[PDB]
RNA sequence: UAUACCUCUGCUUC
RNA sequence: AGUAGUAACAAGAG
């Protein structure tokens, strides 16, 4: 009796055991070495798809542009990047028809809140290409460097505070005959010592001024770097993603706020919408298109995706896009908002690191740079290589980078993008035709209702939605979008049928420990049980399995089982004391070998207060010493309900850094954290809200100091002594 | 806070430490009396005028 | 979760805890069973549990073999799944290109076991149905 | 003296040349296409141009029928391929634990395995390799060296499971094996050199062994592996009702084959990772266990091979180590040899 | 403390780099040097986790005296190193280290500790002095809402919420005072003595205190209770299919109870509407109803609130009745006079056409907005009298204005400007009154200004007063600022007066079901029967199901026996009114069809069967109504289809397989040998049979209206679902 | 050339 | 060898 589990679908339909589809018990593929293919793959096919537009060498950059807007329409279903300014205007004109004083508000808005927008924003964006030393930095370090390397150019905008002046000073900064900025560069220096010979060699770093002739800097400022993506699921083969530059994000926040404040809005996009909400969406405008053509009235959904969504779409239509949008507000938010896309469609995209080529009869390997890409026989290269790279010539620059004018990278413009996907929507009909098409849209990925007599008009009417998208330079994936009488569709891997089904394979993941400590990952691990049994149907049994799984993995992965139990470890050697020791057992926390004591109805509720009162004073008092050296100098995506003790720590730090050129960062740091650390002490709010002032950091403090030591000492603080020697000292600074 | 006593709902110019009281300068071109009764309907007695 | 839903869907049909009821059966209902595998080209009828298992096994076999292949083939082969399952409750699905779907598919098919097994499955599997369908294609008319 | 607070923020000649090439073709610079969309009205554009565009674009659409449906992988079938080989880390179905009842309490990896094999003595003095079946580019010597030296190693009185970096277990770990970097100068010279073509994987047909692997791996056994620990108190009804459920859900797989399968890989990774990092440059030997209870309630801990742990510096994710395994087994390899 | 500071400041001044970094950098800009690190962002935190705990010492210490108490080893054991830590630059020690802290370690002050993280223990005796009930399986419709997820010490927005807690944590650096201040100074004065003590860090306190300030609203799928202390164990509280009774500790909030009760009342009338003799089954289930652990007799008798439905039933058990309204903030209660709502078209002051409920008929109310209390006289479209007394200036014109908005009089209709068709921070459009109380609760000179003027009462207990709430001889035409401060009811829920007036009108109630905040209770048998459109749909369907064996047997004896029973009822409150007899004539038709002649079809007869509860419903001719699809009360999905199937009910006839909103149900063992190449036109519509098949010359599928107008004996094309022609007859 | 059967590193990017 | 799969590891660095 041969079983095959494909028959249950005989018996449950294949949204009611969806979950079962998805392996996501499984291992997602991760990318290997270099990933300078795939991004020259973006970049042949990008082209590809705009090469019959207009070809121009740009007299600032000295790059090969192609322009595709306003160009030949396809006679063809090959991803067509020729989209239509006019039809775009349009389609901008009709949901302004339909959505009057959005346009304006939102700007607006944006607006108000750009000029409330401080520096300090540009530091959570993650990783961040540092034009200085030409690599992916923290944000925050990337834009350190910036300002630090600006105020050598006489750019001090970043000491207003606002973030207006600084983008002035980057625009600004454009113009600069020559861009001058920091490298550091070691130093031998003979410190005393007691070492035989009377004395020791620290290299110690110091910063030298370097120089960028003007174009140089601006095809470093108009530069993305590249790579390839890992564990991205459901797919084979891999792909590329970009990383952008300190320059582009001010200008980027603010067209993406516009974009947002207009999609809020918008009944027809799902974004920001939350997974939730996004059911809340659907099914409604589902519910809508039900109940709106009674006789004979073939509702059909169709599940839509986009191909090469990034690489078809053009800068210079969101830059038509800003310009309609920001019709009424004034000019300078006009040129501000007009930036980015002006930016983008002059970028540059950098390879990556390159192809590695090598012989197996030496057992040899070498990478060799996107500079030398070309300082060798093509014959050398695989074949495929061989064919990329003679596609690449063209748009390829001498210091080894791509010109790449048309098309967008890798989630960038999402906002903007899904609104003109909605402009799309917006139509609704063409010709007055017998049909009504609605949907939901979400950057490459799209829901399309659409209402009519005969199914025969249906399928005019998604012909029609197609050709019109094409006009807009959005590509209907006829290979992965099929259509359905309504009842039942997909969405961003949410099912609908009848009613939008659970999905529990999707945030099986989660459920593991989650790697922040033994604190966290415990509130996070109930916490993740307590939502999936609410939002994707897990029941009380499974929810209680779950419970005994994480606890299992908790375990095992920090090295703490049970008091009791006779499992061998160095930590399980002193657990054991532990529990030896301690009286009231049950009081243990789990990290200390301590019993679970969660199950499905204290969830929502933090171990330790859970325990807290079956906790010995002694244990309780070390567990949570407000002074322990565990927890570091905390300050204020999910987040989770835990209390701050022992458990609550940090690791490591990677120490690879250690034995590289990088050192210097270390000091450059702790430099800094030592200024911050004692501005913390002068000032403790610091920690919590966001000091403001474009004072000088040591005055605030000296002052602050100063009323400090006047108050002690005339309250009846500080003596005399005291007083004076502290006015003495602050006397000096 | 230190001496104990209500915060200016304002910015004031000075502090008396003898008299643990703040001061509110104002330099007019004509009349101070005007200058004056003006102040008082915004400080009413906060601040020595 | 997957079959603790079937549990609760039906304990919402008889308002009891059906648990006892889908796995032994009682005094009531008889016990729940799935079609289970084949046995000399005719289906079989399998318990609750075994259908459990078979799933889990599933689930296990799915980490084991664990790759590229098994994400795209199963990302890919979900569509056509769905589109039979569309063809199954007689909605009227349309096709745009579906030597594209089948391409997509299709590449995903090389050295993985379970990806070549669940293929074989999903043709025998899509075989028995169309058995089905001539029940329906003439139903009324 | 008054004067109006405007925003201060105008284009320099760099940017604002930079913009003025960032245009839709047919227009001059960015002021016309400002002008342009500030001004005109496009209402018709849209089916103006559908009007003209090409007929051949279009969705193409049909709607699908049974017999379009055609079997997918029309390769598998095919046996001018190979049929697909086992490849997974380890055994499954053909597993064989030995088995030692316990107090059911944790031990020492290699007291247990010492145990075991004191208690199934017969198997582990085998010194005389009687080889059935080898893999194309392996090495027998090597392999069994390599097993009486795991055997022995384990079987000792010492407390480390270290082994000794012969020749053997250099040739098994893959020791060396990973090429020499050089400058890209070099390299650019070397015209001996070239891009690897990659390895795209084979076409394989379907294997039985996979369908047998399912119908055995989904029954039930008298043995239960799971290591499900302790919860809360019930209290709330459905609390209750989800324990009740359990007792329904939770054995029915822990007494089957899988379970005891999963829970291998499990506590087998668990210490292979543990290997992996706390001891890197070492070659290691690392039992396969798993404590098993019947359903009289006993422990026995089951062994089911011995496993070889390669050189661990490993420093990205996807970094690999090389660990070879010996595991028991009952199954006749030459019964199925496309399996091996 | 600062002569340390200081010092340590001399001491790093020393330092050029940091002199230089303390010059040179901002205020501003400290914001961003405190970021600046050599660490990078952790892609795979969970991998990485499980690496680096089976490293040697993946910890790192802060450097301190408490790390210097923690020995090197321990008994074998390594606990720290003396390498130090890139960041931190204290020791890096192993996880053991924690263990032994915990166990050797120095036992540290914990007083305060319970205050500090009062909210989360407060978590912890709402669970410990909570009370569980019964579980109940069967159907739930959820409804995905925002809501709150856990309960606040005072709802504040995170401006407002963050200078509180400046104001609590560090005084001293709060900068420019805030009215918030003056508003909670009684919180801050608490919160200030609870946190006095306590050696916890202030970052940490403002953390837990952001955290019950700062309000959670998330989107969550919610049926029944929703209030927070609800939604905080949401998780237990029901399923899909099944439900938990659950009743938490502490203190419950009044307008919680006021919120319930109104949709309890509605709720409970809704149902007993259709069957006859209301007030006896509105009676017997508010007998029974529970809000969470108060008996709705109780909060009926203790609130002073309710709205229509709640007087209604109050007049049913036998209480008072408050005829209280409230309007946004404004407060109102009846003295006299009974005005009646007719929607009009009314030319607003900016110039814009509005569809308006005006309310004829003069009214005399007893008025509070909340410090403020009043008396006002209106009649149709004009304030007659306003009689208020004298208060805080925000109430006596917050009063005014909201009176002179609910007096919908002409002045302020026509006293608008710009616009008033805003949406809320959500994106919702507001209703057509409170939009222009959210107006001009903002921009009032406008209102102000159209109103007009008038002399004021020279009555020495009277006074009158302007625009700006100051007393004046010239006061608001229709304002006036004064010194001094049995019924029954029907068997269809009208409540009567002695002189034969009704007040209440059981087609008075709102018929928007929203859902409650706590938990509505049923202890009675028949729950569902106060149930959602689904439920109910779905439970009568499985009592039909369920009883299918007798009920499909005696539609064979008696004649229209089965039409009525007592399960119907509940079905019947789903239905349209306007439709309830047109679909019941027209389901008996149907299904007397497949009686009296020889073609059933027990999926049908499923079906229409609970339709055919109410009293039916034939057109002039005697024929009944012909229908596609039967629609039910909310969501465009709740319909059920006549030819095709319905997201509500569906038939899958391979398998034998009935969907009822998803559940699956089997009639395989329950069908006729014949029912295979059965069409279904001939029980589609009523006095209809197919004859042949589709017949190109009688021409396309004739609709509804044409069918109804076809004579008897007269062919014709009807399409049942996509893809299915035939040709029936009537 | 050497120190170097030494030293540093395991996400730290060139 | 092997892991693995459109490119890598099978230690790297001073």
């Amino acid at each position: 009796m041969n079983i095959n589990p494909y028959f249950l679908f005989i018996d449950v339909p294949i949204q009611a055991a969806i979950s079962t589809t998805f392996p996501y018990t499984g291992v997602p593929p991760y990318s290997h070495g270099t990933g300078t293919g795939y991004t020259i793959d973006t970049v042949i096919r990008t082209h590809e798809y705009s090469n019959k537009g207009k070809q121009y060498i740009s007299d600032v950059t000295g790059c090969t542009m192609v322009d595709p807007t306003n160009g030949p329409l396809p006679e063809d279903n090959e991803p067509s990047a020729y989209a239509q300014l006019d039809c775009v205007l349009e389609a901008l004109d009709r949901m302004d028809e339909e959505h009057p004083g959005l346009f304006q508000a939102a700007s607006q808005n944006a607006m108000e809140t750009l000029m409330v927008t401080t520096v300090d924003k540009l530091t959570q964006g993650r990783q961040t290409f540092d034009w200085t030393v030409c690599r992916n930095q923290p944000a925050a370090t990337a834009l350190n460097t910036t300002i630090t390397s600006f105020r050598l150019n006489d750019l001090n905008g970043a000491d207003k505070g606002g973030l207006i002046p600084f983008c002035q000073d980057i625009i600004d900064s454009l113009d600069r005959p020559e861009m001058t900025f920091f490298s550091v560069k070691n130093i031998k220096k003979k410190l005393p010592a007691k070492n035989r010979k009377g004395f020791l060699i620290k290299r110690i770093p110091m910063k030298v001024k370097d120089k960028i002739t003007k174009v140089e800097y601006i095809k470093r400022a108009l530069s993305l770097n590249t790579m390839t993506k890992d564990a991205e699921r459901g797919k084979l083969k891999r792909r590329a993603i970009a990383t952008a530059g300190i320059q582009i994000r001010g200008f980027v926040l603010v067209v993406e706020n516009l974009a947002k404040n207009i999609c809020e809005n918008l009944e027809q996009s799902g974004l920001p919408v939350g997974g939730n909400e996004k059911k809340a969406k659907l099914s409604n405008a589902v519910a809508k298109m039900l109940s709106n053509c009674p006789p004979g009235g073939i509702s059909m959904t169709v599940t839509g995706d986009n191909t090469k969504w990034n690489e078809c779409l053009n800068p210079r239509i969101f830059l038509a896009m800003t310009e309609r949008i920001t019709r009424d507000s004034p000019i300078w938010f006009r040129d501000f908002c007009s930036i980015a896309p002006v930016l983008f469609s002059n970028k540059i995209a950098r390879l990556g690191k390159g192809f590695m080529i090598t012989s197996k009869t030496k057992r040899l390997k070498a990478q060799i740079p996107c500079p030398d890409l070309f300082s060798i026989p093509l014959e050398r290269y695989n074949e495929e290589t061989r064919a990329k790279l003679k596609k690449l010539k063209p748009f390829f620059n001498e210091e080894g980078t791509a010109s790449l004018s048309p098309g967008m990278m890798m989630g960038m413009f999402n906002m903007l993008s899904t609104v003109l996907g909605v402009a799309a929507l917006g139509i609704k009909n063409i010709g007055n035709k017998e049909y009504l098409w609605d949907g939901l849209q979400s950057s490459d990925d799209f829901a399309l209702f659409v209402n009519a007599k005969d199914e025969e008009t249906c399928m005019e009417g998604i012909n029609d939605f197609y050709r019109t998208c094409k006009l807009l330079g959005i590509n209907m994936s006829k290979k992965k979008s099929y259509c359905n009488e309504t009842g039942m569709f997909e969405f961003t891997s949410m099912f609908y049928r009848d009613g939008f089904v659970s999905n529990f394979a999707m945030e099986l993941p989660s459920f593991g420990v989650a790697g922040v400590n033994e604190s966290a990952d415990m509130a996070i691990g109930m916490t993740i049980i307590k939502n999936n049994m609410i939002n994707n149907g897990m029941g009380p049994a499974t929810a209680q399995t779950a419970i005994q799984l994480f606890i299992a993995d908790y375990r095992y992965t920090y090295k703490c089982h049970r008091g009791d139990s006779k499992v061998e470890g160095k930590r399980m050697k002193i657990i054991k004391e532990l529990w030896e020791n301690t009286k009231g057992r049950d009081g243990l926390l789990v990290a200390d070998g301590g019993p679970n004591i969660y199950n499905l109805r204290n969830l929502h509720i933090p171990e330790i207060v859970l325990k807290y009162n079956l906790m010995d004073p002694e244990y309780k008092g070390r567990l949570l010493h407000p002074q322990n050296p565990f927890v570091g100098h905390l300050s204020i995506k999910m987040d989770y309900d835990a209390v701050s003790g022992t458990h609550s720590w940090r690791t490591k730090r990677n120490r690879s850094i250690l034995n590289t050129d990088q050192r210097n960062m270390i000091l450059e740091e702790q430099c800094y954290a030592k200024c911050c650390n004692l501005f913390e002490a002068c000032f403790n709010s610091a920690s919590y809200r966001k000091p403001v002032g474009q004072h000088s950091m040591l005055e605030a403090m000296a002052h602050r100091l100063r009323m400090d030591a006047r108050l002690d000492y005339e309250s009846g603080r500080m003596s005399k002594d005291d007083f004076e020697k502290a006015m003495a000292h602050l006397g000096e600074i | 806070q230190e001496h104990g006593i209500e915060t200016p709902k304002y910015l004031a110019d000075l502090f008396d430490y003898k008299t643990k009281r703040f001061i509110e300068v104002g330099i007019t071109k004509g009349l101070a009396d005007d200058y004056f009764w003006k102040k008082k309907e915004k400080l009413g007695n906060s601040m020595e005028l | 979760q997957q079959m603790e839903a079937i549990v609760e869907q039906e304990s919402s049909i008889q308002g009891y805890d059906m648990t006892k009821a889908c796995f032994k059966g009682d005094r009531v209902n008889s016990p729940k069973t799935f079609s289970i595998g084949t046995q000399e080209g005719k289906l079989v009828k399998g318990s609750f549990g075994k259908a459990l298992r078979v799933i889990f096994t599933k689930c296990l076999m799915h980490y084991v073999f664990g790759n590229a292949q098994l994400e795209g083939f199963s990302a890919e082969s979900r569509r056509l799944l769905l589109l039979i399952q569309a063809l199954k409750d007689r909605k009227g699905p349309w096709v745009f290109d579906l030597e594209g779907m089948y391409s997509g598919i299709e590449e995903c098919i090389s050295n993985n076991p379970w990806v070549i097994q669940s293929a074989y499955w999903f043709n025998e599997w899509l075989g028995f149905e169309k058995e089905g369908s001539k029940v329906l294609e003439s139903v009324d008319e | 003296e008054d004067v109006e607070k405007g925003i201060d923020f105008k284009l320099g000649q760099t940017i604002s040349r930079l913009r003025d090439i960032s245009v839709p073709a047919g227009f001059s610079n960015f002021e016309g296409m400002r002008s342009y969309i500030d001004n005109i009205d496009p209402k018709g554009a849209i089916e103006r141009n559908l009007a003209r565009m090409s007929p051949l674009v279009s969705v193409t659409p049909k709607k699908l029928t049974w017999e379009d449906l055609r079997p997918i992988g029309p390769h598998i079938y095919n046996h001018e391929l190979p049929e697909v080989p086992y490849n997974a880390f380890l055994l499954m179905s053909d597993e064989l634990g030995l088995a030692n009842m316990t107090e059911g309490k944790s031990k020492k990896p290699k007291t247990l395995a010492k145990e075991c094999l004191e208690k199934y003595s017969t198997l582990r003095d085998q010194t005389d390799p009687i080889l059935i079946m080898k893999s194309e580019k392996a090495n027998e010597n090597f392999l069994w060296k390599l097993w009486r030296d795991c055997v022995n190693t384990i079987s000792n009185e010492e407390m480390s499971n270290e082994l000794q970096k012969t020749n053997y277990a250099k040739w098994a770990t893959g020791d060396g094996l990973t090429y020499q970097k050089i400058m890209k100068e070099v390299a650019i010279d070397d015209e001996t050199m070239c891009q690897e073509e990659p390895k795209i994987p084979n076409k394989c047909r379907v294997a039985a062994w996979v369908q047998t692997e399912m119908n055995l791996l989904s029954t039930l056994t008298s043995k239960r592996a799971l290591d499900l620990p302790e919860i809360g108190p019930d209290v709330a009804p459905v609390e209750h009702v989800g324990s009740e459920r359990r007792k329904y859900f939770v054995n029915e797989i822990n007494y089957c084959k899988a379970s005891t399968v999963m829970m291998k890989y499990v506590l087998f990774h668990t210490s292979l990772l543990n290997e992996s990092n706390a001891s890197m440059g070492k070659y290691k030997v690392i039992p396969i266990t798993n404590r098993v209870v019947n359903e009289k309630g006993e422990s026995f801990d089951m062994l089911y091979g011995l496993a070889v742990k390669g050189q661990s510096h490993l420093r990205g994710d996807t970094d690999v180590v090389t660990v070879v395994t010996f595991e028991f087994s009952s199954t006749d390899p030459r019964v199925d040899s496309g399996k091996w | 403390m600062t002569l340390a500071k200081i010092e340590l400041l001399k001491q790093l001044l020393r330092d050029n780099e940091a002199k230089t970094v303390l010059k040179q950098t901002t205020v501003d800009q400290y914001n961003i040097i405190r970021k600046f690190n050599t660490s990078r962002i952790e892609k795979n935190p969970s991998l990485r986790m499980k690496w680096a705990m089976c490293s040697n010492f993946p910890l790192a210490l802060t450097k301190g005296d408490m790390a210097n108490r923690i020995p090197l080893e321990y008994k074998g054991i390594q606990l720290k190193t003396n390498a130090e830590d890139i960041g931190t630059k204290g020791q890096m020690c192993s996880i053991a280290a924690v263990t032994w802290w915990n166990t050797y370690g120095p036992i540290g002050d914990t007083e305060g500790f319970e205050r500090v993280y009062e909210s989360f223990f407060l978590r912890k005796m709402r669970l410990d002095n909570a009370t569980w009930g019964r579980i109940t399986f069967g159907p739930v419709e959820r409804v995905r809402k925002r809501v709150l997820l856990n309960p606040l010490t005072k709802e504040m927005p995170p401006d407002e919420a963050s200078n509180v807690i400046m104001e609590i944590l560090f005084p001293k650096e709060a900068g420019i005072p805030r009215e918030s201040t003056w508003i909670h100074r009684e919180l801050i004065k608490e919160k200030r003595e609870k946190l006095k003590g306590t050696m916890i860090t202030p970052i940490v306190l403002a953390y837990m205190l952001e955290r019950e300030l700062v309000a959670r609203r998330r989107f969550l799928p919610v049926a029944g209770a929703t209030s927070a202390e609800f939604i905080e164990m949401l998780h237990c509280l029901q399923g899909e299919n099944w439900r938990q009774i659950y009743h938490p500790g502490g203190n419950k909030l009044t307008e919680s109870r006021s919120q319930s009760m109104i949709v309890a009342c509605r709720k409970i009338i809704r149902r007993s509407i259709v069957a006859s003799n209301p007030l006896e089954l509105a009676v017997e289930i508010a007998n029974k109803t529970v809000i969470d652990t108060e008996p709705l007799k109780s909060c009926l008798a203790a609130i002073d609130g309710g709205d229509v439905a709640c007087d209604i039933i109050r007049a049913a058990l036998g209480l008072k009745i408050r005829q209280r309204q409230r309007f946004g903030r404004l407060e109102l209660k009846r003295i006299s006079g009974r005005g009646f709502k007719n929607d009009e078209e009314i030319l607003i002051g900016n110039g814009t056409i509005q569809k308006i409920g005006i309310w004829d008929g003069e009214e005399e109310f007893h008025v509070r907005c909340g410090e403020c209390r009043g008396i006002l006289k209106k009649s149709k479209m004009k304030l007659e009298k306003l009689l208020i007394n004298s208060a805080k200036k925000e109430d006596m014109r917050d009063l005014i204005i909201l009176c002179m908005v609910f007096s919908q009089d002409t002045r302020m209709f026509q006293g608008v400007r710009g616009e008033i068709n805003f949406l809320n921070r959500a994106g919702q459009l507001l209703s057509p009154m409170y939009q222009l109380q959210r107006y001009f609760l903002n921009r009032s000179n406008d209102l102000f200004d159209q109103w007009g003027y008038e002399e004021s009462p020279k009555a020495s207990e009277l006074h009158g007063i302007n625009e700006s709430m100051n007393a004046s001889d010239y006061t608001l035409k229709g304002v006036v600022v004064t010194r001094n401060v049995k019924v029954s009811i029907t068997k269809n829920l009208s409540l009567i007066k002695r002189t034969g007036e009704v007040i209440m009108g059981a087609n008075d109630v709102s018929e928007l079901e929203s859902q409650a905040q706590l938990m509505i209770t049923y202890d009675t048998p028949k729950m569902w029967e106060m149930g959602t459109t689904k439920e109910l749909v779905q439970n009568t369907y499985q009592w039909v199901l369920k009883n299918l064996v007798t009920l499909k047997a005696q539609f064979l004896l008696g004649k229209e026996d089965m039409f009525q029973w007592d399960a119907f009822e509940a079905f019947e409150s789903i239905i349209p009114q306007k439709m309830a007899g047109q679909y019941s004539g027209f389901a008996r038709a149907v299904l007397k069809q497949m009686r009296d002649q020889e073609v059933m079809k027990t999926d049908q007869f499923i079906k229409l069967l609970p339709f055919c509860f109410s009293p039916p419903k034939l057109r002039s001719n005697g024929e009944p109504y012909q229908f596609l699809k039967l629609v039910l009360k909310g969501g465009g999905e709740n319909f059920i289809e006549v030819r095709k199937g319905s997201p509500l009910f569906s038939y899958n006839p391979q398998t034998e397989v009935l969907t009822i909103c998803g559940r699956m149900m089997s009639l395989k063992g329950k069908i006729e040998d014949e029912e295979r190449n059965r069409s279904m036109g001939n029980a589609v519509l009523a006095g209809f049979l197919v004859s042949g098949k589709y017949d190109p010359d009688l021409g396309d599928f004739k609709t509804i209206e044409e069918l109804e107008k076809l004579k008897p004996g007269e062919k014709a094309n009807i399409l049942l679902y996509q893809g299915k022609p035939v040709k029936v007859v009537k």
